[PDB]
């Protein structure tokens, strides 16, 4: 399950406890992550799902919402 | 500063996960970050100038030494299973 | 599939900027330092003045004191017998402790063979000296007092600094091992008052095959040379210069000069960890070595009822060490365990962790974890234990 | 205000001079004729001063110089008693000491 | 480490203790001579003079636990006689043990002999 | 633009072979080849054996023969002075050449201040000592004798083989000094009859800072040990084994037996090539050393009325070595030319030139096209070259200062 | 097996070239050039397999050196203008 | 390999010889082919008494060399009494000397005080 | 001129004295050339022009013309 997955890899990385994460929660607003930890989730999510994500799609990606589409796009 | 961060931040991370032995990966990975981290709330440019100069050269470190350690690799550690 | 390695006090891993910075001299500079003639000898000289300039800045000295040796067993080896061998005619007598390295011990006993005299100082059960002990060992013929900083079996702590001022008080020449030291604790030579230190190249994570001798200038410290030759190192050690050897000594050298707080508080986080984890789970498991004084990077443990090298099969993932009779060629039990007043029975069973630079938490997890299961399965195995459980005490059974 | 010194040539030859306080060792020796050469005189760049003093009144000299010790170091057989004439002042201390000149 | 003490040690024969107020039970108890080494023998015999059992215990090297399991294994079937001449160089032979590793097939033959003086003090 | 390398003697480049054979020790296996409990130290100890037998095999040795050391100077250290401490109580004497190393000759000075006595060979003219010389200086008290296989300054060849055989008939211990020779002709202790031999890891592709001392088991020869420690290397060298220059030293022994037939036949017509195209070029070019017991890789030459370091500073371009007063950090002359009866005004003239195994044709044209240019601008610029082109005599002239 | 040793010599070649050091790079080459040419009448099967065993760790070994000579390069020398 | 001692070796200035057989012409030579370096400094003294052409010619080391030719560089345009004035200290401070490189300087010196001489006993 | 440096480069490779080279002479046959040769004389011809030799196409170059089509065509 791509959502479950993605779910589990935002938590692990920012330490959200599994609870925080939802749909419309912000990386950086709502929980608690810099830059910094903004680069390692997206390497985290580069690393789980093999794809080589773009600068510009991965400064797009700034929520759950935003990775989840474009895991489930790509 | 903020991009430009950012960017050699992912260079120099992703280049450090490719060691293939586990005592350089995981020492380059961690020392990378909580270096990040010690420099966040710097607010000197010359400061910032020296350390993004010194992350360069590190990088460059970084990259010949994972080539190297490919070109000589051994068995994987029992902890890596 | 490779074991782990926690035998950092061994021998460390070659950093990989040290590597990056040995390996343009072994691949296109690889000329002579000693030669004058050409640009080849003129830049493998810019290298070395380098690398002695890096050593002097890490232990706070002057470039002009460091000479460079293949280790510190040739180090405590020049120090030793060369200030002995200069200063003969007026001073005759040596001091050095009971827990120091072989190369110190034995550097004595040939001297002691030389006709020299040499006390060897006892120490505390906590593995240091007494200072008192010190001023009273001194005689008006005291040539040197060698004390090593850091130890490398149970990594305890001297008080380098007292013993330097008292050696400084009674004009006495001062030399200290620093091999499991330098690059790991702060050293200043001028605040401790140190006359000589010895360095290994392998003990901070450079190469193997080098060490350097810090020489005292103001007041000069003089010594007899035991290399002949050309004359090179001020005439102090001859033979050519290795000039990638020297580089990675001096790039070693500033890594830890750089890394050093950093390290400390890591090493010092996982070696809490380490201690608590295995405390908690094993009963009768006793610390060598005095914690109040104690480096957390060279960790020393007896775990009763078990012995050390039948622990160490059992332990088969691990590279470790232990002071057990049964690990050495020659059957020698550990003569510093015997120092600090360690009975045999515990001596044999004394295992030594290593916690370095490139050690992860994940290592020290399962080390703990592995060292817990293996330990229970000989304690279920080992007769002591079968006695001591059945309402037994060792001492008073008879033994054959 | 007379110190007397004993001068040991490089062939085991004592001379007894009779000096005063405030003189030069090296130049008590030419006056005297102990064969001391003494190039620099005194500039501390030649070091074939070169002497060595007697083991219980060498405690007494002032601690050599840096450039001292830096010519001493060159200095063929070098001891742990070996000074350098040009340097040392003859004192009430110096009674009796005994200065003998390196082969 | 050498094959036979590697398999010796990992998988274990006869680890365990058998009761000492039983007759038909000698149980031997030696130390080494320049080292901490420390095995438990113990054999049993049936109603006839055959060994229909043998456990050890030992505090002491690698080495030193293969030498007691092959000692107890090799006990294990005899009878006296036929354990009596069990010498410390077929241990060594069987564990190919260099020569540093002589006191543990040492320790073995005389664990051995002092279980058997022992079982025949107390069957006395 | 670097220049070209022709200083073999002072020290070679790395062989690629060998840095590859090295690399894999100063990656992974960094454990210690003492270490008794883990598989570092089985790992390091196993490249450690291997290393030793591949210069055992080098040298025609058993590879318990083989002790590591530093390098050639301390690998003569622990000669010279173990065999003269060891046998002391009855030995007292030993015997050493003029045109030795400083390593063997200062070592044996510092065995003159501890009551020893030393005889200093001379040699002929040609370089090479005369045995019934060597005959007539042993003593019922003598203890060692040390002549050098390939002089690293000249390049001439001592009769190893018959010295050997003659210190064999005396019972007298023979070492040879052959950092110059391992790996560049062929040596086999037992035929040569040789007691102890130095080598040095660098002048033989290998790296710095690492050597090997062979010592002969039967007859059983003795050393007292200098270096005191943990009994490492049979107790005679203690202190932990650097495992990858000892692998790296093992890896030049194993190429240099595979290279040495192609290595001196390719460096023999390239000796053959600079002395002919020096010599019909330049006038009053002299070659220092017999050519006939002459290892063709060292060449000394020469270049009369030119000061051996004005033409080395001419040569900007070339990295050479000379034996001239004006290159030593004290100003001392050679030696070694001095003990061949080489005149003074021909000492300050002479310029080393070395060919190894990666020498090419085009340096070596490149080199003698630049020395004569050189050699003819300096003498037209010299007094000695514009007397001797006069008619006068340079030995009649005398010289109005020193 | 001809052409097994002629691709393997044309390979040799070829990897020798790229050396960044002149020394490094004449030496290989020259050296190769002369090792197959001696080698040339060898007719047992055995000894040609060796040969060519040979050559292949040898061109592993070039390989990795020539590309660890590249990440550490130094300028040329005065004969290479 | 000092810029000022090289500058003068591969451009060198005043090489060459001049007429002994002068009576306005002095001629220096200095040192031995033992010591190695040797020196022939040559200078022309006009009607004026001014030094008007210098040439020198020297077997010795790099900074020798230098010193010769900063020598005759130095002495020529001035007057005897001002030619005196020249010290090796001088030409060591020029060409930045080492210490074991002063006998070049002196050796100049000496070089120049020999032309002199050879003037002021040949003039009468 | 293609035409004399291709001949040129068979003079430095095979030592032919620059006579011997026609548009008919082959390299085995007519001049000094074993197949290690050929081998140096082909990296030689890629090295000259920047044009790298297919192992298919190399097998065809065994004369000179072969060599001087190959060339003028690419
Ligand atoms: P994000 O929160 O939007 O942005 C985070 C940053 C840090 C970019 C932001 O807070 C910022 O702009 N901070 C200002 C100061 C700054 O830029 N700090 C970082 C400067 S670069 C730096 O710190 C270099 C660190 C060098 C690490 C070397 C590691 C060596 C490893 C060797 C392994 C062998
Ligand atoms: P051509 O006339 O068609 O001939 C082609 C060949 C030679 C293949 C043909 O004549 C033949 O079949 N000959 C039989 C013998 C043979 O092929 N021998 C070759 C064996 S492989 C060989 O020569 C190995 C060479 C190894 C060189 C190693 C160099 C290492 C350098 C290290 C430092 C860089
Ligand atoms: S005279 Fe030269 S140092 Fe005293
Ligand atoms: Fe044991
Ligand atoms: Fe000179």
């Amino acid at each position: 399950t791509i959502e479950e997955r993605v779910k589990k890899i935002i938590g692990e990385q920012l330490g959200v406890k599994q609870e925080e994460v939802t749909n419309n929660a912000s990386f950086v607003e709502d929980l608690g992550a810099d830059s910094l930890d903004t680069v390692e989730l997206v390497m985290a999510l580069e690393e789980e799902f093999d794809t080589e994500i773009p600068d510009e799609e991965a400064e797009k990606i700034t929520t759950v919402q935003a990775a989840i589409d474009y895991i489930n796009g790509h | 500063s903020r991009a430009q961060v950012l960017a050699l931040y992912r260079a120099m991370l992703r280049e450090s996960k490719r060691f293939s032995a586990y005592n350089y990966r995981t020492y380059a990975v961690r020392r990378i970050r909580d270096a990040f981290r010690e420099n966040k709330n710097v607010k000197d440019p010359v400061e910032i100038q020296t350390l993004v100069n010194k992350a360069k050269r590190d990088l460059g470190v970084i990259r010949r030494q994972v080539h190297i350690g490919q070109l000589y690799s051994t068995d994987k550690l029992i902890i890596e299973n | 599939l490779r074991p782990l390695y926690m035998d950092v006090q061994a021998t460390t891993p070659l950093d990989p900027r040290v590597l990056d910075a040995m390996l343009p001299y072994l691949i296109n500079y690889y000329g002579n330092p000693h030669s004058r003639t050409h640009a080849y000898g003129w830049e493998s000289e810019a290298a070395m003045e380098r690398a002695r300039q890096q050593v002097a800045s890490l232990i706070g000295a002057d470039p002009r004191e460091i000479i460079f040796t293949s280790g510190a067993t040739e180090s405590n080896n020049i120090a030793i017998k060369g200030v002995a061998r200069f200063y003969r005619s007026r001073k005759k007598h040596l001091i050095t402790t009971q827990t120091e390295h072989k190369c110190v011990l034995d550097s004595c006993r040939s001297l002691e063979a030389e006709g020299f005299q040499v006390t060897y100082l006892p120490v505390q059960k906590s593995g240091i000296i007494d200072l008192k002990e010190l001023e009273a060992a001194i005689q008006p013929d005291t040539s040197l007092v060698s004390v090593m900083t850091v130890n490398n079996e149970i990594g305890v702590k001297q008080p380098i600094a007292e013993i330097g001022r008292i050696c400084s008080s009674r004009k006495v020449y001062f030399h200290t091992d620093a091999a499991q030291a330098v690059g790991k604790i702060p050293l200043d030579v001028n605040d401790m008052k140190i006359d000589l230190m010895s360095i290994s190249g392998h003990k901070i994570y450079g190469p193997k095959g080098v060490g350097a001798i810090y020489i005292r200038r103001r007041p000069r410290v003089r010594v007899e040379a035991l290399q002949s030759g050309g004359g090179q190192e001020r005439g102090m050690r001859s033979g050519t210069v290795p000039t990638p050897l020297v580089v990675g000594l001096g790039a070693a050298c500033e890594v830890a000069q750089q890394e050093m707080e950093y390290d400390h508080k890591r090493i010092s986080k996982l070696s809490e960890r380490l201690i608590q984890n295995i405390m908690k789970s094993l009963p009768d498991v006793v610390m060598n070595g005095d914690p109040k004084h104690h480096y957390p990077g060279c960790i020393n443990l007896s775990f009763a009822y078990v012995e050390g090298e039948s622990l160490l099969m059992a332990l088969k993932d691990v590279a470790l060490s232990s002071g057990s009779a049964c690990t050495s060629a020659s059957l020698e039990p550990s003569y510093v365990l015997r120092a600090i007043g360690t009975d045999e029975d515990l001596a044999h069973s004394s295992i030594r962790f290593g916690i370095g630079r490139f050690t992860t938490e994940e290592e020290v997890d399962y080390t703990v974890e592995k060292c817990i299961q293996h330990v229970k399965r000989l304690r279920e195995m080992s007769p002591l234990w079968e006695m001591v459980q059945d309402g037994i005490d060792l001492k008073s059974i008879k033994w054959t | 205000d007379v110190v007397n010194v004993v001068f040991v040539d490089r062939s085991g030859q004592r001379i007894p001079v009779s000096g005063r306080v405030g003189d030069n060792v090296l130049h008590l020796a030419q006056r005297h004729g102990v064969d001391l050469e003494g190039a620099c005189e005194a500039s501390l760049a030649c070091s074939t001063c070169h002497v060595y003093v007697s083991e219980d009144h060498l405690d007494l000299l002032p601690p050599p110089e840096e450039r001292e010790d830096d010519m001493l170091d060159m200095a063929p057989l070098l001891q742990e008693n070996s000074r350098l004439g040009c340097q040392i002042v003859l004192t009430p201390e110096l009674e009796g000491a005994e200065f003998t000149l390196p082969k | 480490y050498h094959k036979k003490v590697v398999d010796h040690y990992e998988n274990p024969r006869n680890v365990g203790s058998l009761d000492k107020t039983s007759k038909n039970v000698g149980t031997g108890l030696v130390g080494a001579p320049a080292c901490g080494d420390v095995m438990k023998l113990q054999i049993q015999v049936d109603e006839k003079g055959k060994i229909v059992d043998a456990r050890f215990k030992t505090f002491g090297c690698g080495s030193a636990i293969a030498s007691s399991s092959l000692a107890t294994e090799w006990v294990k079937g005899k009878t006296v006689e036929e354990a009596l001449t069990i010498k410390n160089t077929d241990i060594a032979k069987e564990l190919c043990l260099p020569p540093v590793k002589l006191h543990c097939s040492m320790l073995a033959e005389d664990a051995i002999k002092a279980a058997l003086a022992d079982y025949k003090l107390k069957q006395e």
